[PDB]
């Protein structure tokens, strides 16, 4: 299909623009969430939301509102580097780099060497795309606890001493940084 | 949207 560009923490009058200036120069089609046609995220106010972190993990650019502001004025999709987010993203052009090399599909091995993990059915962020970021970033996810030693978010069920229990956390700030961060600064009780 |  056409990429797709999907805006996070875009107010009501920046997401006008943005649909006004895609109408103007085509190119796109507007997606609510980061899905595997999307190759940009523009953000209207640089937070971590999930379209932000799903983003990363598929290698978008993930860009300031101003890069639309920009291309308008010049009357074309201009360079994205000069407003990738990366100061408050370290890992987005790292990704972002990575995908645009890939030979075949781009898929992150930042958890490649992890062991298998399975992610509580409460967790928050929602299981569903929680698992979708673990996936996209080269780790394993059972559907059940028994193979997995590594235990994401709430767990009331009879812990194990050969089983890490992490919050959803740990999985989140790895992906930011680009860095599989310690499993001890996000045990969770 | 949600931070996280």
């Amino acid at each position: 299909p056409t990429r797709t560009l999907v805006m996070t923490s875009m107010p009501s009058e920046k997401q006008n623009v943005v649909i006004q200036v895609v109408d103007k120069l085509k190119g796109f089609s507007i997606a609510p969430d980061v899905c595997e046609t999307t190759t940009h995220v523009l953000s209207g106010k640089p937070l971590r939301t999930l379209n932000v972190l799903l983003g990363i993990a598929r290698g978008c650019w993930v860009l300031s509102y101003d890069w639309v502001l920009w291309s308008l004025e010049l009357g074309h999709w201009i360079s994205e580097e000069p407003f990738e987010l990366s100061h408050h993203f370290p890992a987005a052009p790292l990704c972002r780099s990575e995908c645009h090399l890939s030979a075949g599909p781009y898929r992150g091995t930042l958890f490649a060497d992890q062991p298998v993990m399975f992610v509580s059915p409460a967790s928050s962020p929602p299981v569903a795309k929680l698992c979708e970021l673990v996936h996209l970033c080269g780790g394993r996810v059972s559907q059940v606890p028994r193979q997995a030693s590594i235990v994401i978010g709430p767990y009331s069920g009879k812990k194990k001493a050969t089983v890490k229990y992490l919050s959803e956390k740990w999985v989140l700030d790895s992906i930011t940084q680009h860095k599989v961060c310690a499993p001890e600064n996000y045990l969770l009780s | 949207s949600q931070e996280y």
